[PDB]
């Protein structure tokens, strides 16, 4: 997953 | 204030909604999901009613997206993607009648499988046709 995130 | 005197305030709400998709194979273990986010404007009510003050809405999405900027043109202005993971994004919104673009700061993440959140943005009155148009939503 709920917290996955991608790098801007 | 100066020529910021001239505007009003509205409250539109942004509608996010993902899920997991099974079938895709995760990338890195990590579940590639179906999100869709939406755009609504409220009233002085606080009721949902179609954005029609925006002639054209533009997502802009992360670079690992195809084409990441994408136009719609009708509200809600409902985009729905595929992805593995959340992210910041701009939403540029165009009001009618060239008067203005504002960029709408959203997060797109997975935290809920569904979430809301409101932004006030300011808008101008001096095109006519978009000043009947804010007359629906509330006081001018």
């Amino acid at each position: 997953a709920q917290t996955a995130r991608k790098s801007t | 204030l100066g020529s910021m005197v001239a505007t009003v305030k509205r409250t539109i709400r942004i509608k996010t909604q993902q899920h997991i998709l099974p079938e895709v194979p995760p990338v890195e273990n990590f579940p590639v999901r179906q999100w869709s986010i939406e755009i609504v404007l409220l009233d002085d009510e606080g009721k949902e009613i179609p954005a029609t003050i925006f002639d054209k809405v533009i997502y802009h999405l992360h670079p690992t997206f195809a084409n990441p900027n994408r136009t719609f043109t009708d509200p809600p202005f409902r985009i729905e993607e595929q992805g593995w993971g959340g992210f910041p994004l701009d939403i540029s919104v165009f009001l009618l009648e060239k008067a203005g673009e504002r960029k709408i700061p959203h997060d797109l993440n997975f935290l809920q499988e569904s979430y809301e959140v409101e932004h006030v943005i300011q808008i101008p009155l001096n095109k006519p046709l978009l000043t009947e148009e804010l007359a629906k939503s509330g006081s001018t």
